[PDB]
């Protein structure tokens, strides 16, 4: 009763039904280090303008 | 100092957009004006300085030094006017505003609050002044002393502009408001022995010390007579300006570092005032005058008494005059004969005897003579010299000796004996220069009946 797949049958992606559980860390990764803190707020001008030497703006 | 500023800049606009022949009349009429409202600077108290804004200042340092500066200005256009004659007439207006540039430069500099923007102004004076020595100065040597005008000056201001700002850095700002109550004393150290020397050997240079002085005599010799004035009267002093803001945060490394300075101008003054006793040329011999009497500036800086900033002061403005005057003086000599030679023209005194008058007054305010502020200045400084060592009194008294003696010498060689027989165009003297030399003495004599608002800020 075997009957002869047709063509592009074999090349289909299909689901598999396990009861394995998925894997949590296939890499094996170390902690990722923290990202640098964000800054936030307001954008006010520079205090003083510029403060190049004697400029005052 | 927007005041100030502003009118000066207007200058430029005046002479370019002056009638043909009115160049002269319209800058010499506008630019006095603008010296009258200079008066209003003498607005000073008691403690703390004229703080007008954050960039200009005013204090009792600062504001003769303006005065002198403003005055200078019309003085320069009366004295330039006859040799730039058969001048082309955009290069007449172009010289007037070199004139102009160098004024508003040098109200800038000696108002600026902090020290960056004194350096900006203190270097920009530069350009003017090489510009006018080297374009309308009257030889081939004027191309050399430019070059050694431009390199003596930068080889000493670059490594003080390193030192400043490492000084920023450091102490958080320039400002000299900020600087007198932020000052922190200096400690022996061979890093702070190289601060030192940087922050001062620039305005040793401008003074100019003795062993760095031999531009000052190749300028002079090749200037143009508006040249010599600014460069006798004011940019001198910009070194013992500079001096005097700055000893301020050199402290106590001074009290040793000195000694060096000391030594060579306490010796040098009494070589150069020698060296004057054989000058052949009038305009080297009062260059050379020029260098005397600043090395007692430099002395009196270095001691930092509150006699000797007093007697600093009085003989900055008093030297400013007087050499100005001499200047003109030997230049309207020049006018006739063409010639700097001391001993070609002789016995002055019976074709132009009224130049002969204006002769004996400079050069009695020259020697010292008292009460001129030449004097005030003088003994302020060999009182304080005193108190450091007894025994600078030597070199003190034998420097007035050679002083009068070269002083005299010059108006005897020039004006006495008897005259050149052979040199028949001694015109007699204009009303431009007879008004020329008047505006020079009476100034520096009214101020002998004033004589506070030429000390300082230590008075
Ligand atoms: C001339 C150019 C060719 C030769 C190269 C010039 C450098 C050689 C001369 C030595 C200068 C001294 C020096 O190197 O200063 C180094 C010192 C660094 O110390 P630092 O790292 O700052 O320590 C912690 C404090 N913040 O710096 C300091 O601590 C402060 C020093 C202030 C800035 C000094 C600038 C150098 C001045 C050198 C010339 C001085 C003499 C000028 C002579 C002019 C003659 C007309
Ligand atoms: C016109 C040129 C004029 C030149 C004037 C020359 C001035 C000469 C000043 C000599 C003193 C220099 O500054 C001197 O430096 C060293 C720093 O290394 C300091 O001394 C310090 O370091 C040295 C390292 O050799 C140690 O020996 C010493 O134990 C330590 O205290 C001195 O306490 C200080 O006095």
């Amino acid at each position: 009763g075997w009957v002869r797949p047709d063509l592009g049958d074999l090349s289909k992606v299909t689901k598999v039904k396990t009861d394995r559980p998925l894997p949590e860390n296939p890499y094996h990764s170390r902690a990722r280090p923290e990202p640098n803190p964000e800054v936030e707020g307001d954008l006010k001008p520079a205090r003083h303008g510029s403060r190049l030497f004697f400029w005052t703006m | 100092m927007l005041k100030y500023i502003i009118p000066t800049i207007m200058l430029m606009p005046l002479t370019w957009l002056s009638k043909n022949n009115m160049i002269w009349v319209n800058s010499t009429a506008h630019s006095l004006l603008i010296s009258f409202t200079s008066l209003l600077l003498m607005n000073q108290f008691g403690d703390n300085s004229l703080n007008f804004s954050l960039l200009f200042f005013s204090d009792s340092l600062s504001t003769p030094l303006l005065i002198l500066t403003m005055w200078l200005l019309p003085l320069m256009l009366m004295a330039s006017q006859h040799h730039l004659s058969k001048e082309n007439l955009t290069r007449k207006k172009l010289f007037i505003t070199m004139l102009i540039s160098l004024q508003l430069f040098l109200i800038m500099t000696f108002t600026a609050m902090e020290l960056i923007l004194f350096y900006i102004l203190f270097e920009a004076t530069l350009v003017p002044t090489l510009i006018i020595i080297t374009r309308w100065g009257n030889q081939t040597e004027r191309l050399n002393a430019g070059l050694y005008f431009l390199f003596y000056t930068l080889a000493g201001s670059l490594p003080l502009l390193v030192a400043l700002i490492y000084i920023q850095n450091t102490v958080g700002s320039l400002n000299f408001l900020m600087l007198q109550y932020w000052v922190q004393p200096v400690h022996n150290s061979w890093s702070n022995v190289f601060m030192w020397l940087a922050c001062m050997m620039a305005f040793m240079v401008k003074m100019p010390l003795y062993g760095l002085h031999l531009w000052l005599p190749k300028a002079h010799v090749e200037a143009p007579i508006a040249g010599s004035m600014v460069l006798a009267a004011v940019l001198l002093k910009l070194g013992g300006y500079g001096m005097l803001r700055i000893t301020l945060i050199l402290n106590p490394m001074t009290d040793f570092m000195a000694y060096p300075f000391i030594m060579l101008s306490l010796w040098g003054m009494i070589m150069t005032s020698s060296i004057c006793l054989r000058q052949t040329d009038l305009k080297s011999l009062i260059a050379y005058s020029s260098v005397s009497h600043m090395a007692l500036v430099i002395v009196a800086i270095l001691i930092q008494t509150p006699w000797s900033y007093m007697g600093a002061t009085a003989l900055m403005i008093a030297h400013g005059l007087t050499s100005s005057m001499l200047f003109c003086l030997a230049n309207s000599n020049y006018e006739r004969i063409h010639s700097r030679t001391m001993i070609l023209a002789r016995g002055l005194q019976t074709l132009l005897p009224l130049m002969a008058t204006w002769w004996l007054l400079a050069s009695l305010t020259n020697l010292a003579l008292p009460p001129t502020i030449n004097l005030i200045g003088e003994l302020f400084v060999v009182m304080s010299t005193f108190s450091w060592s007894n025994i600078t009194i030597i070199l003190m008294g034998v420097n007035m000796v050679i002083t009068a003696l070269y002083s005299l010498y010059m108006l005897i060689m020039t004006q006495r004996g008897k005259y050149t027989y052979h040199i028949n165009n001694i015109s007699p003297s204009f009303t431009r220069e007879n008004a020329l030399m008047s505006l020079h003495i009476l100034p520096l004599l009214l101020l002998t009946l004033n004589p506070k608002i030429i000390l300082g800020p230590l008075y």
